[PDB]
């Protein structure tokens, strides 16, 4: 495992301060951390050095050192705080995407750890968090919304209490996605049919999301049927109803096929004319 | 992200939930104050709904509050999820051009129901209607 | 003649219907004016309810109006029929000794629910409680 | 049929007027009408005469003449209006009782027929009628509430429009009673039962009526059991349910369980059999 000097878990500096992070391994090592300005990098065979003369709030975050080519070597980390009196937040990302019932980390890094007792998570335009929003805060990482829900897909802001006034971070958009298992669930009925030269064929598909197609095709030439669409039991339905008030040219292989961002699904039946 | 699935999105089930919610409300003379789009400044049907849809979001959070796990509360949640889905169908650029109201809760509910209902109607005619720039419309305010 | 079935008359089903009605109502800050018995002038639990029971009749007619054939509307009717049956438990007297209130619809509903609930409680303890002359109680007003 | 002179369907007079009603048949005849003052009665073998010197608003109503010695001979009628400018109403009864879905006549007699174009039925203390109150008016009879409901059991008043101001009659209390068809409806389940000694069993005796005033008890053979009954109001009906729980049955528990319920109508009974193997 590589070794970082200074051997301290974290540093707290003022804007303008000089910071020098040095890492040493057996083989070549490399630093990763916040995409930030004014960093100079010195590297040779066994060691690598990050250094800046003008440390800024954007430099706030965890700096991790690893030795590539050593497998299972592990990493070493150090956290930098640049306590800008004007800028309490270093936002790493303005967009976050997760699925429902996952934790959602909003990566606003606090630039001064003593502020933690007076921080909160809010929405843009001063609106309050959605009802029953389960969340917690870590200085090194930011706010984590626990077991995220679709309803919580909002634009957020990190609030820091400095001299009475609450100072906001830049907005962070959270996308919570419904866990869509696969292609739309099909129901084509009847499975078998045979008539003398009336009949009914209903192609249906249903998913928790609206963004999905469904088509009924005779053979490989799709038919133009207006689809009835309704939302029930927290699910979207899309039904193609074919009415033949029949003949030999109507017989054949009716395939009911529905697609979405997941993929395409298909079910089919046979229609005979005697 | 606008798509051909802007229709089929506002189902009749949504409108039923609203109606049931409306039908459950006690008929009282009390008035509540709320912010909503002025029909006078926006006679344009397409640009009226555009401005209204944004405001309905704040209405459902601030005003339309119900006891947890009640049928109406669940209905509201669904309408809110619906509104998230209805996003990316409405194109928008830079508040205001609106007026304060003082109406009964039932009248507020009728406004919101009308917003959802007429939006469904228009999207059925054409799903790409609300992708027009109303910055020019928002000027005459 | 005041029955022994003065109890068993206000069923739990009645209280559930009230609760569902309360739970269905939108939580709003709007206030409505109505006439109701003053707790200050009537600290006496038995004579408070007596005066209250008379007043809830007008409340349910004037204020608690719902759309026809709605679950809440049916509930109100039953509560009104209940009150007619309850007349034969409350012995007659003579107005006044009451005050005007200005509260939210939910708060009004809580008062009415409290009247029905406590009356059931008392009748369960003794069904002949509300057959007392509160003319003396109605004097100190 | 007896004959009334004057041969006119109705009369309209001022307070103070002299009114004379004469009836004639073959044999004794008799007048009936509103219980009212100042009436003098002259009667003889084939004729009878009502007469007053001071006609008042209370004299308003239908006066019917019949010949009690003729069976099936019929009656003859005439209606008197005494148009008191102060008193538009002659109320015959301050109490009326009917059953649900019956017509309910509130007998406020209008003392002046020209007033009809502007009469209404209202409730005391200024209250308006109940919602969906179907009603109509007849000058000779009063307001009839059609298909009366329990909810309409109220104190009413007859409104007459005279010189702008609405003038009220004295109050009229209406009692609408629920039609209780018969004894409480029973549901005893299970109809058949057989258990092994040591096992468990349950017998629930239940009864339900629109009214609360009804008893119900469950009896083993003809010796009634002491079971605490749960009482609740649901589906607009009162229920009273006796629940028997035997966690540890035996041979002496077997027998003729009868579920029987009573009311002012009568008593109803249903039963089942319990076997122990
Ligand atoms: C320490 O860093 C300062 C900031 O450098 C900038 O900010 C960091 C976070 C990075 O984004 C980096 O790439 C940027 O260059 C050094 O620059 C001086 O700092 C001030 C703020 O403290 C300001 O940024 C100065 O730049 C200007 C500018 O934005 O160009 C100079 C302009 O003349 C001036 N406006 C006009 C029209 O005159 C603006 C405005 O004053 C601000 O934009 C609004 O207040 O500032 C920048 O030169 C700083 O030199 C360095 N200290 C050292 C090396 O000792
Ligand atoms: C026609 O009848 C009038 C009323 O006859 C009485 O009233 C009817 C309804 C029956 O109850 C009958 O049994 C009665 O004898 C004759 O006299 C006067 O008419 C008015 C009309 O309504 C009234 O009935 C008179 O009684 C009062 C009154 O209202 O004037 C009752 C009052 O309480 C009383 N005091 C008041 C007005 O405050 C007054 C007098 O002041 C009393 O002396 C009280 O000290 O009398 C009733 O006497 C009428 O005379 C007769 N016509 C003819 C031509 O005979
Ligand atoms: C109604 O129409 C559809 C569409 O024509 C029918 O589906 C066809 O049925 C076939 C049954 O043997 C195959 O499932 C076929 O799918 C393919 C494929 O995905 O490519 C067709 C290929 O020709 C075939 N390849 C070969 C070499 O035979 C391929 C193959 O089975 C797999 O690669 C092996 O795993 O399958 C499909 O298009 C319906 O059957 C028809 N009737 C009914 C009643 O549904
Ligand atoms: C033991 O349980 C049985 C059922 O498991 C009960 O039977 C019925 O109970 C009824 C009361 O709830 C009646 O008493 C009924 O009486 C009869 C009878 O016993 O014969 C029914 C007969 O149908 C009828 N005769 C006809 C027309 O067939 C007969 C008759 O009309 C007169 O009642 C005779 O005087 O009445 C009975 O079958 C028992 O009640 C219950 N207890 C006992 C002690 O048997
Ligand atoms: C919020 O998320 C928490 C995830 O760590 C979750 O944790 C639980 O907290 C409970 C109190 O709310 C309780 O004390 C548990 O033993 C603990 O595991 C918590 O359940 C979530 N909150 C809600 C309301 O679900
Ligand atoms: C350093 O790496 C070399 C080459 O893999 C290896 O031979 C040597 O043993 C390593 N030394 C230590 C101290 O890990
Ligand atoms: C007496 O009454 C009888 C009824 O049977 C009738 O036929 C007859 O004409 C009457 N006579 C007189 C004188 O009224
Ligand atoms: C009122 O009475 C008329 C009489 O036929 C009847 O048609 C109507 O249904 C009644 N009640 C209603 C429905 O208001």
């Amino acid at each position: 495992i590589p070794v970082i000097e200074p051997s301290v878990p974290e540093l707290v500096v003022k804007p303008g301060a000089t910071v020098t992070l040095r890492c040493v391994g057996n083989g070549s090592v490399e630093w990763d951390g916040p995409p930030s300005p004014h960093w100079t990098l010195y590297s040779d065979g066994s060691s690598s050095i990050l250094s800046t003369n003008n440390a800024t709030f954007q430099n706030t975050g965890t700096y991790r050192c690893t030795e590539p080519g050593d497998p299972l070597g592990g990493s070493a980390a150090i956290h930098l705080y640049v306590k800008d009196p004007a800028r309490p937040w270093n936002v790493l990302a303005q967009e976050v995407v997760v699925f429902e019932d996952q934790d959602a980390l909003l990566p606003c890094l606090l630039t001064d750890p003593v502020l933690e007792a007076g921080v909160s998570l809010v929405r843009v335009r001063g609106r309050p968090l959605m009802r029953h929003t389960n969340y917690s805060f870590s200085p090194w990482h930011g706010f984590t919304i626990h077991r995220a829900k679709f309803i919580q897909s909002q634009d957020y802001q990190c609030s820091a209490l400095m001299g009475g006034r609450k100072v906001m971070s830049i907005s962070i958009r959270l996308k919570v996605q419904k866990v869509i298992p696969g292609p739309p669930a099909l129901t084509l009925v009847p499975a078998e049919l045979v008539r003398i030269r009336a009949a009914q064929i209903v192609c249906s598909a249903s998913s928790v999301d609206v963004n999905f197609d469904v088509f009924l095709q005779h053979q490989n030439t799709k038919l133009a049927i207006p689809q009835q669409s309704d939302f029930h039991n927290n699910r979207y339905q899309k039904v193609l109803t074919l009415n033949l008030d029949v003949d030999f040219q109507h017989a054949g292989n009716y395939s009911c096929v529905a697609s979405n961002v997941q993929g395409k699904h298909s079910t089919s039946m046979f229609f005979r004319v005697v | 992200e606008v798509s051909e699935y802007c229709s089929h999105m506002i189902g009749s089930g949504h409108l039923q939930s609203l109606q049931r919610l409306i039908d459950s409300q006690m008929e009282t003379s009390c008035q509540i104050t709320f912010e909503f789009v002025d029909q006078e400044q926006l006679k344009d049907p397409v640009c009226y709904l555009k401005k209204a849809f944004l405001l309905v979001q704040d209405i459902m959070e601030d005003t339309m509050r119900f006891r947890d796990n009640t049928p109406n509360a669940i209905a509201i949640v669904q309408l809110q999820e619906l509104s998230l889905r209805l996003k990316s169908c409405f194109t928008k650029d830079y508040k205001a051009c609106v007026r304060t109201f003082y109406e009964t809760p039932l009248q507020l509910l009728e406004k919101v129901k009308n917003v959802f209902n007429e939006t469904k109607n228009l999207l059925d005619k054409d799903w790409n209607i609300f992708s027009k720039n109303c910055n020019n419309s928002f000027a005459e305010c």
